[PDB]
């Protein structure tokens, strides 16, 4: 009995604009990341798309820990930022993930350099102590 | 149910073979109750042919003796071996059926192969039963789908599984567990188990369930298949040693009680292993424990199925659901230190529901409390929870000494 | 299907046919250690997958198990499998 | 396109004849494997090497009553 086959909850359009928001939201280009974060911050629709993206988050924070790659870490934060001020989303079935990728920014070594980028290290807490209060 | 008779419309058909052109409905009703009642008085009466000379056949010879018994001509031409042919004939709006009786030459019924003369009758004695069963004489009566490999090991694996002896299955679930292709066989194996605990309530078998959680917990062990598309069969199964009440067929001495933790450590496994946010399993099993446990008329057993599942989930499971009704022990303790009615079975359930309790809430009382505890167990519900709460922080001292 | 896979407990049954409870309490950021999950260098791979399932992912299983043997809605019975085909990798 | 956009969608499937074949061929040989494994480990076993029961188990050969039965006669017809 060859039965038919499912289909993703999320369109085409939907996936697409998953991937490119991103691809932008991984800051290449600044213009890019702040239009995509200002996308996050007022999309009413990214409801549906939010388990992908606190997946998309966690994951990322614990694989960019293992090398202390600061922007990916700066870039996932103000991310998470821009997931908290949004007022159609459902943030608390998620936090569960949030809460402890913060948690290892602020907590954590790091891997890289600390004199260099010591200025953005403090600045990539306080934006992850920010988020956390 | 009713007095059946030939048609109406079947009289107008021999009437006309007789030549009369138009005959009224009153008649022809007249006619098929007389005739649909000859041939009830025939019937019946070639059945007293049938029954005296005992035949259970009604042959041809039975209705002849019977038209010869009403007085009436007999049919000629009915003792030849034949049999029921019609031929419908479809005509250009006349609808009817015949005989087509066919033809054969004279010389080829004068020189047909003649049959075998016939025997005589004779008798013959044999035992039919010789002071007793019946002698073994010959006079006596008698007395997709999965190919050939993997099918017998699927029959192999599960028959081992059933209880003969106990090192095949410990070699069946250690196959179970270490296969590297087990898949295309795993909906067999979540049928047969989700079937086989739906078979606990026909034979309520506590040692097969035991079998078939432990043939669960091979199945999650095995690191190559994922069982994520066919543990929906595999949770009630394991939430079935978890919530239902008869668990035993001796309520009183069969320990349903291990196969309740063990399924509740099983049931917090395939939660940590497989929920995630667009599952809700987790949430979901909680809210079926939570809603069993608070709904009061719940039996000591399946309570106790949802103390142990909701505290194998963790520790802050039990700070936010078992510790509001820490007051729920004194309606136990209703049961236990008080009443006449003793001898029945709801006290060995309750002072099991009592030990899980304590056992579970003894860290979360350390947890979550000063360091002295001096009367705590008097502050804490019939002051013994309190007891075992000052046990575990004990304990927890060994072990800090043992670090 | 009394002869397909099951077919044991078919034979064996003999069928012969053919405030703690409110929602925040579950809300996983109250159950859940952020701290704990993190790997922290101390000595995951899903949800870039796009599909699951319904049954497990929707249907109340809970429920399957007669919590009470003698109030089933349904007793021993054929309880016939559907061959329902899914999945992957399985050719056919 | 977010803002009203839906793509209906199917999945992809294989239709790669070269990894279908590894794929059935991999399994049929896990599964035999298995099975004869677990049957030499649950019965009499023999062995071409000297006390060798986890690698290369044998099943030990069981004399028929009748031989040409099992021999001569087709199981799958």
């Amino acid at each position: 009995r060859l039965k038919p086959r499912s289909i993703h909850e999320l369109s085409v359009e939907q996936q697409l604009y998953y991937k490119e928001i991103t691809e932008a939201c991984v800051g290449s280009c600044e213009a890019k990341r702040a239009e995509a974060l200002q996308s996050i911050a007022t999309d009413p629709g990214l409801y549906q798309m939010l388990p992908r993206f606190s997946t998309f988050i966690s994951e990322g924070v614990r694989v960019n820990v293992v090398q202390n790659n600061l922007a990916l870490l700066i870039y996932l934060m103000r991310m998470v930022k821009a997931l908290m001020d949004n007022p159609t989303l459902y943030l608390e079935k998620y936090v569960h993930e949030l809460i402890p990728a913060v948690m290892t920014c602020i907590v954590s070594r790091q891997l890289c350099l600390r004199p260099d980028v010591d200025n953005h290290w403090a600045l990539r807490d306080f934006a992850a102590r920010l988020v956390a209060q | 149910l009713s007095n059946t008779v030939l048609p109406s419309e079947s009289m107008k058909v021999v009437a006309e073979s007789m030549g009369i052109a138009q005959i009224q409905e009153e008649t022809c009703q007249l006619l098929t109750d007389e005739v649909s009642y000859r041939i009830k008085e025939i019937a019946q009466d070639a059945l007293k042919f049938m029954h005296m000379g005992k035949r259970q056949k009604l042959t041809t010879s039975d209705i002849d003796y019977a038209l010869k018994l009403k007085n009436v001509e007999p049919l000629y031409g009915f003792h030849a071996q034949e049999f029921i042919p019609f031929r419908f004939a479809s005509g250009g709006g006349r609808e009817l059926y015949f005989y087509e009786e066919k033809e054969v030459d004279l010389s080829d019924i004068i020189n047909t192969p003649l049959p075998r003369v016939p025997l005589d009758v004779c008798l013959k004695a044999h035992w039919l039963s010789i002071e007793g069963c019946q002698p073994a004489i010959p006079e006596n009566p008698p007395p997709h789908e999965l190919s050939v490999e993997q099918q017998l090991y699927y029959k192999e694996i599960t028959e081992a599984c059933v209880g003969s002896c106990e090192a095949k299955r410990a070699e069946a679930l250690q196959s179970i567990a270490t296969d590297p292709g087990l898949y295309q066989m795993l909906p067999r194996f979540s049928t047969f188990i989700s079937e086989g605990v739906r078979v606990n309530v026909v034979q309520n078998n506590l040692a097969l369930l035991i079998y078939l959680m432990r043939m669960v917990k091979a199945l999650m062990d095995n690191p190559t298949l994922y069982l994520e598309k066919y543990v929906h069969e595999l949770i009630p199964a394991v939430m079935t040693c978890i919530v239902s009440r008869q668990l035993c067929l001796r309520p009183d001495v069969d320990n349903h009680w291990a196969l309740r933790d063990f399924a509740a450590r099983l049931v917090a496994q395939i939660c940590k292993h497989f929920s995630t946010t667009t599952n809700n399993i987790q949430s979901r099993i909680t809210k079926t424990f939570t809603k069993s446990w608070v709904d009061e008329k719940t039996p000591w057993t399946t309570r106790y199925g949802s103390i142990a599942g909701l505290a194998e989930l963790g520790h802050d499971v039990i700070k936010t659901l078992i510790l509001p009704r820490l007051q729920q022990e004194g309606e136990r303790i209703r049961s236990v230190l008080d009443g006449p009615v003793l001898s029945n079975i709801d006290r060995i359930g309750a002072d099991h529901v009592q030990s899980l309790l304590l056992k579970h809430c003894a860290p979360v009382l350390a947890k979550l409390r000063p360091p002295p505890d001096n009367q705590d167990a008097y502050r804490a519900e019939f002051g013994s929870l309190g007891p075992l709460l000052c046990s575990q922080v004990v304990k927890a001292r060994a072990q800090a000494a043992l670090q | 299907w009394r002869y397909g896979p099951a077919r044991l407990w078919y034979d064996m049954l003999g069928v012969p046919e053919d405030d703690l409870l409110a929602d925040e309490n579950f809300l996983m950021v109250t159950q859940l250690h952020w701290e704990d999950d993190i790997i922290w260098d101390g000595e995951p791979w899903y949800s870039i997958f796009p599909i699951d399932n319904e049954d497990l992912v929707y249907g109340r299983w809970e429920d399957n198990i007669i919590w009470d043997a003698q109030a089933m809605p349904r007793l021993l019975e054929p309880p016939v499998l559907t061959l329902d085909p899914n999945d992957e990798n399985l050719i056919l | 396109p977010h803002t009203y956009i839906k793509t209906p969608t199917y999945r992809e499937p294989v239709s790669d004849y070269q990894v279908l074949r590894e794929k059935a061929a991999s399994q049929r040989r896990d599964v035999e494997r298995a099975l004869t494994r677990f049957m030499a480990k649950t019965g009499e076993t023999q062995s071409l090497f000297k006390d060798d029961v986890s690698t290369f188990p044998l099943i030990a050969a069981r004399p028929f009553t009748i031989p040409y039965l099992t021999a001569l006669l087709p199981s799958e017809l």
